């Protein structure tokens, strides 16, 4: 999750298998023109 | 006026009672107003 230049960007990746080894890039999923201020999440 | 009509107590509404028999400059006009915003913004709405 990133928030830059008034845009919210979400990248995602899924895999069927403590964190595993190996390399696997994440592909872009969604961009949103929301333009708010973000400081905390849950 | 204790919530009742009377002298100096007028209901602030008035009816139109539109009829097809009025003059040309008397029938109701259907009006719309479109307002834009020319500023720096994400610019969600844009033309074809």
């Amino acid at each position: 999750f990133k928030n830059i230049d008034g845009y919210f960007k979400i990248y995602s990746k899924h895999t069927p298998i403590d964190l595993p080894q190996g390399f696997s890039a994440l592909e872009p999923l969604v961009d949103l023109p929301i333009g708010i201020n973000i400081t905390r999440f849950q | 006026c204790n919530g009742v009509a009377g002298f100096n107590c007028y209901f602030p509404l008035r009816s139109y009672s539109f009829r097809p028999t009025y003059g040309v400059g008397h029938q109701p006009y259907r009006v719309v107003v479109l307002s834009f915003e020319l500023l720096h913004a994400p610019a969600t709405v844009c033309g074809p």
